[PDB]
RNA sequence: GGGCUUAAGUUAUCCGCCGAAGCUGUGGCAACCUGUGUGGUUGGGUAGGGGAGCGUCGUGUCAGUGGUGAAGCUGCCGGGU
């Protein structure tokens, strides 16, 4: 007699998906890059 | 006749009738406090020092809780992104002086 | 727990009877693994057909729309660019599958679960069938009444010719009519009460049994 | 799943918008305007809230010192004398006996006065 | 033992880091904060280290 | 800056006071530690790391609700960190 309203996750299973620059109260502007660089918009090889 | 009466680090000048805005005590609705006063001016005549202010006494009752006006706090500073939003209403007591007695 | 129990198969009135396996309708009702195990149902349930145009696929937009210096104006390089009211959109929907792999114990468990908790409430009926001779659903509607209530789950396995069940009890809108070699465990928890046909639920469990 | 930005969006305006319902020019008509002079009201008042301590206090001292002067008494003296007396009334229910109760201030700078080192 | 008596009177913005230490090993956590000791050797040391931060008694 | 040597200048010394979001008093909030009756410590913050949420749209289920007026828009009176 569960009924598919009573289903759910159990906790911490679901973790929230973070949003990334999104306002200045999270990740936000630069998104967790910094400023300038290559890092500022793609990325470096592991093997450079 | 009227009193320089302290409560909760805060002074008041208090008389017979008056309602006064008190920092919040535990003491329940209805019931009666004690304020400490620290002068008391009869007109013309002023009870000052501390072995006759501890004889009197100012009894006042408690009337309700009170709350303070919405205070909105955003702390703010140019050209780094940082904002902080905060609110506050900081209840109080209300009373009501019942008398001094000397 | 592991009990086998026992319902009385019905008919209406009264027939003989029939054994809840217990191995099955009486485990756990683990709810986090029957919440997963349904959540993965109705994503496989999901279509998915939603598609954007980028700004490749957006028509035209090939020319650079004005000289880079010189004229004042913000450095553009296509008229379909993103930002662009009538450009492409960014991240926007593309086609894609929602189903999940759930492991065959992890979906099976749940729908043992899921029926073993009603079990336990008694929400399971057994009747020998609905309906005789030819088919109407206002028989059924009668039969199923007189169980209980009207949110329902129905069983008659039979695949091919259970046809005079099946189509009696099509029609109800608050009966859902299921093969027993298709449970599943999002219609069993939709489902306030189960009646098993005879053969469904003898199909059933010679499906599903230690 | 599309959505669109409106519903949601004009909250934050209308908030701001209603902060800004007295100032002058753009800063009450348009919500970016509005905006940036709510930043400068909200430090403006978090700094004033506790300026007024100091400045609520100032005016207190100044009274008491003009009603002890009247007495021929200064301030840091007055204040010295009643430490010493052990008399704890504060500047602010002081500067109301000033104002209001003249006789009871003077009473309390005769106190003052014979509490003083006389040294 | 005569159980020395140290209250700090200055802040230790600006201190080196070896005041800081010493003030922390003291138990002195804000201005005007007071701390029991004994008449230790260790101690004296402490407070002739952050002596123009604190002041001692008995 | 006004003005100041009739110091309101320099200097020695003594007695007071003013003075910060520091300290203390009082009231509220929060993080952490601790034996878990207490209490202790802490809470400026950019890049950035961690944690917990608000609002919008769609949707399963249950409970509903709506021309005796939904959505949206727009006043007033309130509420929350
Ligand atoms: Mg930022
Ligand atoms: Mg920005
Ligand atoms: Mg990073
Ligand atoms: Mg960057
Ligand atoms: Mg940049
Ligand atoms: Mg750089
Ligand atoms: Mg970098
Ligand atoms: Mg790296
Ligand atoms: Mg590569
Ligand atoms: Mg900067
Ligand atoms: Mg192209
Ligand atoms: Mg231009
Ligand atoms: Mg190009
Ligand atoms: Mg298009
Ligand atoms: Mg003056
Ligand atoms: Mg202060
Ligand atoms: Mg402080
Ligand atoms: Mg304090
Ligand atoms: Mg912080
Ligand atoms: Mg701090
Ligand atoms: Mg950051
Ligand atoms: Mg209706
Ligand atoms: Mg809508």
């Amino acid at each position: 007699a569960i009924e598919l309203h009573d289903l759910k996750p159990a906790p911490g299973a679901h973790k929230a998906k973070t949003r990334v620059g999104r306002g200045e109260g999270s990740k936000g502007k630069t998104a967790g890059r910094g400023t300038k660089g290559t890092g500022a918009r793609k990325n470096v090889p592991e093997f450079f | 006749m009227y009193a320089i009466v302290r409560s909760g680090g805060r002074q008041h000048k208090v008389a017979v009738g008056d309602v006064v805005e008190i920092d919040k005590v535990a003491d329940e609705a209805g019931s009666s406090i004690e304020l400490t006063p620290l002068l008391v001016v009869d007109g013309e005549s002023v009870t000052s020092d501390k072995d006759a202010l501890g004889k009197v006494k100012v009894t006042a009752e408690v009337l309700g809780e009170t709350k303070g006006p919405k205070i909105r706090i955003l702390k703010y500073k140019n050209k780094t992104g940082y904002k902080k939003r905060q609110g506050h209403r900081q209840k109080y007591t209300q009373v009501k002086v019942t008398g001094i007695e000397g | 727990e592991t009990k086998t129990i026992d319902v009385l198969d019905v008919k209406g009135k009264k027939a003989g009877s029939a054994e809840l396996p217990g191995d099955l309708f009486d485990v756990n009702t683990n709810i986090p693994l029957i919440h997963q195990v349904v959540v993965a149902q109705l994503a496989a349930a999901r279509q998915g057909t939603h598609a954007t145009k980028t700004r490749g696929q957006v028509s035209g937009g090939g020319k650079k729309p004005w000289r880079q210096k010189g004229t004042g104006r913000a450095r553009q390089g296509s008229t379909r660019a993103p930002q662009w009211v009538g450009g492409g959109t960014v991240h926007g929907p593309q086609p894609r599958s929602y189903a999940q792999r759930t492991p065959k114990k992890m979906v099976g468990a749940a729908l043992r679960g899921a029926l073993s908790d009603m079990a336990r409430d008694n929400r399971i009926f057994v009747v020998t069938s609905l309906v005789d001779g030819d088919k109407p659903s206002t028989k059924q509607a009668k039969a199923v009444l007189s169980g209980l209530a009207e949110l329902r789950k129905v069983l008659v396995v039979l695949d091919r010719s259970d046809e005079i069940d099946w189509l009696s009890v099509r029609n109800l809108s608050e009966v859902h009519v299921l093969a027993a070699d298709q449970l599943n465990t999002y219609d069993v928890v939709n489902a306030r009460t189960i009646v098993f046909s005879q053969a469904g639920l003898d199909a059933f469990v010679g499906a599903r049994s230690a | 799943a599309r959505v669109k930005r409106s519903v949601n969006a004009k909250k934050k305006r209308r908030e701001v918008l209603d902060q800004a319902s007295g100032y002058r020019g753009q800063r009450s008509r348009l919500y970016r305007k509005a905006k940036e002079q709510t930043l400068h009201s909200a430090t403006y008042s978090f700094r004033d809230r506790r300026a007024k301590k100091g400045d609520f206090r100032s005016l207190w001292i100044q009274r008491i010192n003009a009603a002890s002067r009247a007495q021929g008494m200064t301030y840091n003296r007055f204040i010295n004398g009643l430490k010493n007396a052990g008399v704890e009334v504060d500047r602010k229910m002081l500067a109301e006996l000033a104002v209001s109760d003249i006789n009871a201030f003077n009473s309390l700078v005769e106190v003052a006065k014979a509490s003083q080192p006389q040294n | 033992m005569s159980k020395l008596k140290i209250t700090q009177i200055k802040s230790g913005i600006a201190t080196k880091p070896n005041h800081r230490e010493t003030l922390r090993s003291l138990g002195l956590k804000r201005i005007g904060d007071t701390v029991i000791k004994e008449d230790r050797p260790e101690f004296r040391g402490m407070v002739r280290t952050v002596r123009h931060l604190v002041t001692m008694e008995e």
